[PDB]
Formats: C-alpha cells, structure tokens, sequence
C-alpha cells in the first residue's frame, strides 16, 4: 500500500539485481529523499542507501541506488549469500509525511540444498508427573526453508496433538523449524517407540525415541 | 559509540496508553519512530529533533501519537493512546543525523533493538519450564545436546540465557511456535563437551517479564 | 568455619527447675546467634534471635545472654512441654553453623504402666506371618524389662521393642515389644503371655491369651 | 498465615540424585532469601547453602560445593534443592527455611539477618539400593479405659503418617517410631486408648498412609467377638 | 516418506531369542525384497548378517534368520550370546538410486555379571612438569554396568575445577571403559602430601592415590 | 584375501572438497560408499560399478558427490565438495557382490576400516606425548597424548611389535576444544630392565611423529 515493491526479486551470485520502487510525482518523482533499508529477519533494519544514491560509511559497494522518473532501483552487483534479506524503500511523501514500501525478499538462488539437522527430545520426567507430556523435534540447519513433518506411533502415524513452526531463516542463511507433540502420560508409555520424520526436497531423516523405565 | 537503547518490552489491554523510551549515546540530531507489524512491513510514525523541539506525526496517528523527550536524561518517549489490536507491532528508534550537521537525510543510519507491545484482551498466562535431557543418542559425539523447553506462555516474548548468560557457545533458541490454544511454546537448546557433562552444572533461565516470571532449570541427563 | 559447642549434650530436670544451656563460639560474633528447639518429629522452632530477643510467641519463661564468644539460654521454669533438643546457630560469618544439640528430658515421679496384649489379626494370619503386640502405656522412668512366653517357654531372638519419645504432657512413656512367629510355629503352641518388670511395679505383671479366644 | 509444605520423600540408589521441593504460601515469594538446613537421623542440623528467590543467586557450602544445586520458579512460588552423588551420610532429612528480609544500618551497612523464623515439614531421603514396598495394615483389637491400635508392618523406605478418624482424634495417641526388621523392611505401630463405654458408640478408623508407595489404607477397628 | 522405524533398545536373555523389527512403507520394504542387516560393534565396522529378505552369508551363524511380514522386516537372534550386544541396522530398496538405512536397535544381553572397576592412576611426568604443566591420569577398565562417577580428592578435600571425564565406552570383552584427567600446576602437585583418585560404582568405591618423588 | 583398503585421516576447512579412496583387493563388483556420523547411525551415500562405468547418489548429495574410479590402479575415489559441520563422520567402502554375478543384493558384505573426516574451522594443533612410569609382579606402562586436534591419532608400541596387552583409551573433547589420549599396556616387572619399551604417536593431520621410552624415575 502507498508504495508498489515487487514483492519477490530473486538473483544469482555475481549477477546483479534490480529491486524497484514505484511512486508518484509527489512522494518519489518530486524529490530526492529516498532511501533503502535490509532487513534479515528477527534483526531491526539497517541503512543502505540515503538520499537515492549516498552509500553511508561501511555499506559495500555492490549496493548502489539509483533513480528514473517515478521509480527509485537499487542495484546489488556482488551477489553473496548474505544478501538474503528484506529490502524496503522509504520517501518523502510531503511535510510530516514519509511512506515506506512493502518490502522485497531479495532470494540468492545459487546455494547448495542444506539436509536438516533432526533432535527428538522425550518428555521429562518434570512434565510426566505433571500428568502431561510432550515430544520435541527440533530441525535446523536445511535449505530451502521447506520441511513436511510426520509423528508415528510405532509405525502409525499421529495427527491429532501436533503443534509445527513455520521455518525461519538462521543466522547462518540456513532455515530452522520446530514441532511439538503434546501427549498423555498414558499414550507414551504404551506404545514401543515414538518417530519424528522430517521430509526435505525428497529425502527423509527419522528420529526416533522410547521410554525409559 | 553511538548507538540508541531501547527499553521495554511491554504488554497492554486495548484502550490503554503505551510508553516506549529511547536512550542516545553518543551524538544525535534527530529520532524518529518506526514500526513493524508482525509479518508486516515497516510504517513511519514521528520524529522528533530535542535540539529545536519540532515533532512529526503521521496522518493516521493524529490524536494518539506523543513524541516527548528530556534532555537531563537524554532520553526520548512515545506514546500510543486508544490501543487497538492493529497496533501489535515492534517500535523501533531511528537517528536522523549527527549531533551536528542539522540537516535531515530521511535515511535513519542506526536503530535500536525491537520493542515489542502486545496489544491484547486475552489475560497473560506465564510459561512452564521443563528440562530436555541429554542422551547416548545425543553425547555420544564427543558433543552432547541440552535442552529446555518453555511450554504454554502468553505473550511473546521470553528471555532464555544459559548459567546466567556465561554460556553461549552452540546456543540455538528456537521460535515459538502459535498452539491451537493461542499460547506460545519454544525450546533453547545448547551444545557442550560430553566431558563436562559430570563436572559442570549446566542451568537455563527463562524470563518472561509479561508475567513476572523467572524459572531456573537444571538439565541432567537421566538415570 | 565457625564451630559452636553446647554444654551439655544431655540433661534431665525436674518440673519447675530452671535450666541452663551454654554455646560457646570459636571465634567472636557480638550478638549473631540464634537458639532453636526442635522437638522430636517436628521441624526446628526458632525460640531466640540477636541471642538475647525473645522470638514473637514465646512464653515469658525463656531468655537469652551472652556475647564474644560465650552464650546463654535459660528457662525460668521447666515445662512439661518444654521437652525437645535445643541447638544453637551462628550468622556472624558464612558458613553458618549449628550446635551438637542438648536433649532435654524431665525428672518425673515413678509411674507405673498400663500393660495390653493384642493376638495377631486374623487377615495377617491369611499371609503366613503373625504377630504378637504387647503395649506398656504411660510409664516411668524409661527402663522396663520385658519377656514373651510362648507355653511359659521363654522366646528370644524374635521380638522387636520401640519406644516412644517422652509425652509432652505427662512426661512418661511407651513401648511397643512386636513377636513376630510363623502360622505354623504360631499354631504350635497355645498360651501367649508377655512379662512385664518395671521400678513402679511390685510384682512382674502378666498379660496372657489362649490361641483362638 | 505462613506456609512452606516440602515434597514427599523419596528413596534413591546410592550415586543418584534427589530433587526436594519447597513451595511457600501465604507471603510475597519473591522478597526473601531461602535457605536449605539437612539433618541425618540422630545427628545435628547442618547447613547447606541460600538462594536468592528474585534473581537465583546461589550461595552454596563448601561440603556440598558441586554436589547441590538450587533452582527457583517463581510463577508456582517453589524452590527446588538437587543433590547429587549420594552417599550413606546422605540419608538425612531436607528442611528448607525462610529467615526475614535483610536491612540497611543508619551507616549504611548492609546487616544480614539470617535466622529462621518458618520452616518446612521436612523431607526425607533414603539412600538405598533397597526396593520399595508397600505397607500391610492390620488392627489389633482389644478385649474402665481401653486400647487399640493399628500395625504397619512390611514397609520401605520411611516414613508412615498415621491419623486417627480422619485426624479427629489426638487425645491419647502413640505412633511408635517404626522398627527395621530383620528382612530389610520396616513396621509400627500405633495405639490409642480410649473409654470402653465408646466402644460401642464410636467406630474408631485408622488412616494409614505411605507416600513412596502411593498406599492409602482406612481400616476400622472393631472389637473380635468371641 | 519412505524411512525406516527400528525401536531403538531391544534386549534379551541368553538362550532366549530376541526380535528386531524395521518398519517401513509399501515403496520401500513393502514392495521388494532387497532388505539387509549389519551387526556394529562399538568401535568397529559393520558386517554383513542378512542379504535379502531372509538370506545368511557365508559365515554368519544360522541363529541369525531374517523374515519380512506386509511392511515390516524382523530379524531373528536364536541362541542369544554375550558376543551379539551391539547395534543392528536394517537397511532396504527405496527405489532406483535410493538406500535408506534404520535408526539401529542396540540389542543388550541380560546375562550380567557385574564387575569391580581396575583403576590405575598415573601421576605427571618429569617432561611435562619441567614445561610447567601437570596431568593427573585415572584409567578405569573392566567394570560393568558402564555407570561410575569419578571424584578428586586433595589430600581429603574435593577438587572439581580443571577434571576432565570421558564418558564410559564399551570395550571389546563387553565391558565398559572410561578415563579422568585432572590438569593442575607444578605448584599444586607438589604442595599437597598426596592426590587420590576415587570411583564409585553401584554402592562401591576405590581408591587410588598418588605423592610426589625427590631426592 | 578380499579386503578392502581405505586411505585417508583427512581434515578439511567447511566449504572444501575431499577426497576418499577405496583400493580393492580380490574380485569386486561394486563398491559402495557409507557414511556415519559419531554416535548417530548409518546413512547411504552412493554406489560405483567401474566395470559398467555407472554412479549413484543420495537425493540429499545431489551435485556434491562425485564417485570416479581408476581400473589401471584398480581404486575407487569419492569426492564430497561444500562440507559443513554436518559432513564430519567415519566413511566406509563396502563391497557389492563378487568378480561374477553381475547382479546387487544391496548387501554390503566386507567394510573397509574407518576413514575419518572432520570438518572445522579451527586450526590442528598437534600432540604433547609425554610418559606414564610405573610404580610399584604386572606393571602398567603408558603414554599421554595431550592437546591436540583433531582426531585421530595413532599410537603403536615398539613400531607395532608390542600389541599383547596394549588398551589405547578413547580421547577425551575438553573444554579448551582439544582432545587428549592414554595408551596403556600390561607388560611383566621382570621385563622393566631387560626389554625397551618405545611407544610412536602419529598424528597426521599435522604430521607430528613422536617416540618416547617409558620407564620407571630415578633418584
């Protein structure tokens, strides 16, 4: 809204990329107040670009703005992996008024697919007599961010109780993700062995996990 | 030397009135005020320059934006009136310049941490704390895998630090995850040497300032 | 680590008698130290603080004294109540101590005992084992010989005694003596008497049973 | 009113660890310093160590220095104590303590004052290798003033809590300490005398209960007609 | 999809015959008939002891019989000995370029006769004390169950800063292992009367202690 | 006399590429590769027929394995480009079926030893052997290996003529990140003044060749 951002530029190392802005005479066109923020995510914003084409003291220069007519672009020339981030662009829309963009999730399409890392947790003995349980599926370390996760029971699958994160990128570049399976005390200790299956890009990695007496 | 603190972490019924502070260091000409809904993209609020004393509002917040400061502290406030559930938001402090130069650049060079202000009728509930144990599974790496697993809180966010934050090597805190319940769950876990599993105690901390909570938790592995 | 010795570690007074306990500190603490009474079973009861202040529902009876390195606790006159072990604690420095403990016990008039006999039950008798009560209620001084006579033959090796702490009333006391014996050595024979020889007893009093009455 | 009521107790293999807890009621937790006092059977109170119940700092004896752990959850207002490594001097009771709030003198100095106004019931710890068992509850009936009783016999570890009609009666009561028999296991006894004109008119129940072994017996006595 | 589910502990008692299942789907296990077993050692390479559905190769003991029922393979030990404690791992045809392998079951023998620790603790040496370092060493081998805490004393007080313990590993002979380094200083090997060594295992306890040598 | 030898203690930077090869001895169909890391299970990797000139990958190895063989040497080369921390683990050649029989049973009959790869950032910092003396009708000798990465190290007696009684203990991952080793071995006290006991560390990542005698201190 107020702006129009390409929702989803993507690129390739070494290539460069394009992100448009697009305004009217009155916020982008008229004046040379623009700016380009990168923001990964859980992190807060940083300065890009200021005043259209101004670089501030330790922005690379592969980063490099730009401006034609109504539409503001910011270039990034030296691809990396760490450029994996969201990229708003923010205006002078008049006095006392500035507008931002609605952000572009700038993808480095080069990368190597990352396995995910699978950890099963068992309840604890804590939460057991507390007449509750819970199995923990921690999966971190995978790219794409994109995992499918399964509970099994012995060899049948559980539906019912199972709580899934949507993934989120690491610091790393990498994607992490949790599921938690909230259980009885009785359902655990009644079944041999429980499994946590996390499907990734056509491969599968199983965890699995059995009581303690 | 020149970055901006944010304080709080905050938590208010809708209708209610919301104070964020912003804390300078260094030189700063001017702050201004953005925010994040969760999900969302970024939207500007005001700016404020303590040194002329002009503060900006946007259109839409006409009548429930306050931008204050006092310069004995050095400190610059916001507040949020009529607190509705659109306000959710993180609030982030932007510099608009050096202590000189009075010019504005409309580009915010350093920010603050997220302040998060949960704008919620549901009442607050306070986590539980369980301790996710080590295994042969896990140690038999050399490396073994601790864990706790902070269950069933309302709302974001929760603190998780290891020994009192002199831990931090191989600590990965997982998001939360949104139950069917509305309640949030998240797990902390950490790597350490199989070696110190007997000698060192190994305690997880959690806060959860919303709640006043703070809930030690020690993680042994089970015999 | 300071060390605390208590003079005495035992004592036995007569009602009304005034009693005097003493804690001596191997080092200096002015005032830091505590008195606790701790009656048997229950937790410890703070009595005295600062060594000399009276702890907030304390009878008038007790007091305390003493600095440096040498205490006092006084009770003006001894209570029946009174009866438990006194320990005394430092907090001048860490780590804090406790005393060795004075048990206190009341001097009382000789009391003879209130002799039972209980046959075993006829639901343990379903579980092979038997066993034969002999109950000495209310008695003093704490000595009493007690003998089971199974067909007036004398059984040793087989009975278990327990006696309970002194009664914070009357100040007596109580013994349990337990004759545990095979169904089929217990179906051997058929009179069952426990002897019991006490100071306030003339003459050895028997409590007898035929089997099956 | 206050109130600290302690876990129930619990029998560990030697080299294991115990866990005790401690939840304090009817006061503000989180304005007081609680400390942990350990007693073996027949022996002196012995200190083990403080904790902060704000902030968790932990201040712990050099004897249990790497042995004990103290833990704090502040939303239940309970304190955990962890020993680890246990021995046979470990079979002791835990108590833990509440002292009142440290003060500032006129100077300024900060004076500590640490001594123990409420206490919890205690909780024992066995160190055993030894199973545990349930109790066998029996009645011993009797034939002016009579007594009966009630026997606890073939129990592990320690301790029974006895009461009589639901803890309606109190005058005249003996709960003997318990007696270790010859197999390993524990047994008690517990009588009360009362006037034989009742014992017609009032049913006299003994409630008999073993917390290691989650065994609650009601037993009514009556009198063995003849 | 398409994974292996080995319940992770089975255990048996010598003579009996124990049953490892590994459960998968219709692609994989299901469908075709290509299902094998390896028996790992802790320690050593896997071997071979299954190579079909139900297939012994030449040296593999026939106690050992594999079978397959619907989506679930089971591999049969007869005639349990203390030589087949190790880890089984099922492994079966999940379609062309795939092998997918099972979690691995760690089968325990219960025949168990439990065994004092051999402690033998070795003080530092004259190189290393003479590059101002010292390493206090305690092996411990042959015990069993593989469960023992280590502790340092100093002259009689506890020392818990600078212990290093490895956790316990089963041995060849099916007994566990385990070793504890205490580094210190020059200084504080040579001002203490004698550093002791104790481990404690099921109850018990030895000691081994150790003094410096000059002349 | 149909074993197969694998080379390599390889430590590699994360983002490198290694290379593992397999000699096989005897008649070989195929040879497959296994990887596992420490402490967790086993997982397949691929699959080469150098007489059919065929390879195969996991899904998840997918433009990072590279299986290539040489029939003049008779070897078999994996390569595993882009490492991670992941990737450290003991890789294993296997055989699939004999000379004959062109057919796969998916049954890896004989396993080469471990080769062990470990992927880290930080540097290899080489062993400090000193001597464990014994003091006092059986004595113990020994070596320390202290402060070094990574694993592994080899430890022999008397260049491999001592193995009777010989127990090297598994390393120990301090805190400090390094690892540490004894080499114990049972030898008579009648032996202490007669025969010299040598024990040879080798740790080839930084190779660091180190002998040392063990004997009883002096005065």
């Amino acid at each position: 809204s107020a702006l129009t951002q390409p929702p989803s530029a993507s690129g390739s190392p070494g290539q460069s990329v394009t992100i448009s802005c697009t305004g009217t005479s009155s916020d982008v066109g008229g004046y040379n107040y623009v700016s380009w923020y990168q923001q990964h995510p859980g992190k807060a914003p940083k300065l890009m670009i200021y005043e259209v084409n101004k670089r501030p003291s330790g922005v690379p220069d592969r980063f490099s703005g730009s401006k034609s007519g109504n539409t503001a672009s910011l270039t990034v020339s030296g691809l990396q992996a760490e450029d994996e981030a969201d990229y708003y662009c923010s205006s002078y829309a008049g006095s006392n008024n500035l507008v931002f963009g609605g952000g572009t999730k700038l993808t480095v399409l080069g990368q190597p697919k990352a396995a995910p890392s699978v950890t099963l947790f068992p309840p604890s003995s804590e939460e057991l007599q507390a007449n509750k349980a819970t199995l923990v599926c921690l999966i971190s370390d995978f790219y794409p961010g994109a995992v499918t996760v399964a509970w099994k029971a012995d060899s049948s699958p559980v539906k019912a109780g199972v709580e899934t994160t949507t993934p989120s990128k690491q610091s790393n570049n990498k994607y992490a993700a949790s599921s938690y399976l909230s259980l009885t005390p009785e359902q655990w200790k009644s079944h041999r062995s429980y499994s946590c299956q996390v499907t990734h890009e056509g491969s599968t990695v199983e965890k699995t996990v059995a009581p303690t007496e | 030397q020149v970055q901006l603190v944010q304080s709080g972490a905050e938590v208010k019924k809708p209708g209610s009135s919301v104070k964020v502070s912003c804390k300078a260091s260094g030189g700063t000409f001017g702050i201004s005020w953005v925010r994040q809904a969760p999900g969302q993209g970024l939207e500007w609020m005001g700016r404020i320059i303590p040194i002329l004393g002009t503060a900006n509002h946007a259109q839409k917040f006409q009548g429930r934006v306050t931008i204050t400061a006092d310069k004995s502290t050095g400190t610059v406030y916001m507040e949020l009136s009529s607190l509705r559930s659109e306000d959710t938001a993180v609030y982030y402090c932007a510099r608009d310049g050096d202590s000189g130069s009075y010019y504005e650049t409309l580009g915010f060079d350093y920010w603050g941490q997220g302040t998060l202000v949960t704008v919620s009728s549901a009442s607050t509930k306070g986590p539980s704390v369980f301790p996710l144990a080590p295994s042969s599974k896990s140690t038999s790496g050399g490396t073994a895998a601790l864990g706790c697993l902070v269950k069933d809180y309302f709302p974001e966010p929760v603190t998780v630090s290891w020994n009192s934050g002199a831990l931090t090597s191989g600590v990965h805190t997982f998001p939360a995850v949104l139950q069917s319940s509305g309640l949030y769950s998240l797990s902390s876990v950490v790597t350490v040497p199989s070696s110190s599993l007997g000698t060192q105690t190994y305690i997880c901390n959690v806060n959860h300032k919303p709640s006043n909570t703070k809930v030690d938790k020690k993680v042994e592995p089970k015999s | 680590d300071i060390q605390l010795t208590q003079s005495p570690s035992s004592l036995s007074a007569s009602v009304g008698d005034r009693v005097t306990i003493t804690c001596q500190a191997s080092q200096d603490i002015s005032n830091y130290l505590n008195w606790y009474q701790q009656r048997p079973g229950k937790a410890p009861k703070l009595l005295i603080y600062d060594a000399s202040n009276l702890e907030t529902g304390v009878p008038s009876r007790f007091s305390g004294s003493g600095s440096g390195t040498d205490f006092t606790f006084t009770i003006s006159s001894l209570q029946p109540e009174d009866i438990a072990t006194y320990y005394c604690q430092q907090y001048d420095n860490p780590p804090l101590t406790f005393g060795g403990g004075t048990k206190l016990e009341i001097k009382r008039t000789v009391a003879a005992p209130s002799v039972f006999i209980f046959p075993p039950s006829d639901e343990q008798l379903k579980s092979g084992t038997a066993s034969v009560v002999c109950l000495l209620n209310n008695f003093y001084p704490r000595e009493a010989k007690v003998q089971w006579k199974v067909d007036n033959a004398l059984q040793s090796g087989n009975s278990q005694e327990s006696v309970t702490e002194q009664d914070s009333k009357d100040s007596t006391y109580s013994l349990s003596s337990t004759l545990t014996l095979s169904k089929a050595d217990y179906e051997k024979h058929k009179v069952y008497a426990c002897e019991v020889t006490h100071q306030g007893l003339s003459s050895p009093v028997t409590k007898s049973f035929n089997r099956g009455e």
